[PDB]
């Protein structure tokens, strides 16, 4: 048979929450570099 | 090629490149701070002072000691005043004109209208005589 649709109900009641963010990833020689 | 317009271009461009350098460092000074939760200027400053001093130098060499030639002669005989600017006192300002054999009164002295019409006729006859000369 064919899986026709999919559902997820683990998310039905949340009590408390937290936040996570995402992010990307002497003088004379300095002149030339 | 003298150095003044060269220095203008290189000074504008080195300030422009100091600009892009400061772009990268100071955009990534506060953007990278966002990675650290709002968390080398020195050689940037030194090259900046280089750029400012050089641009200041650049403006000077667009100002040259004024140097002139004589009007009547056809040799060079180059007339140097050893001066950068032109002065305000009419007596010596009249001097720097009189180093040339010229008169800024001009036409009043010479009267082009009466002189020319005889001048062209006689001068063609005259040089036609001087053609042997």
């Amino acid at each position: 048979l064919i899986p026709v649709w999919q559902r997820d109900e683990w998310l039905t009641n949340v009590v408390d929450y937290a936040v996570l963010d995402v992010f990307d990833s002497s003088l004379w020689n300095a002149y030339w570099l | 090629s003298f150095v003044s317009k060269l220095l203008y271009t290189v000074s504008a461009l080195v300030l422009f490149h100091s600009g892009f350098s400061s772009y990268e460092f100071h955009h990534l000074l506060k953007l990278n701070s966002l990675n650290n939760a709002q968390g080398l200027p020195k050689d940037i400053m030194y090259e900046t002072y280089a750029g400012l001093i050089l641009f200041v130098l650049a403006v000077f060499t667009s100002f040259e000691k004024l140097q002139y030639l004589p009007i009547e002669s056809n040799d060079g005989k180059i007339i140097s005043q050893g001066n950068y600017l032109k002065e305000i006192a009419l007596n010596k300002a009249t001097n720097v004109d009189n180093l040339i054999g010229s008169n800024p009164n001009g036409e009043i002295i010479f009267t082009p209208s009466f002189v020319d019409v005889h001048m062209k006729r006689k001068i063609c006859r005259e040089w036609a005589s001087n053609t042997v000369k």
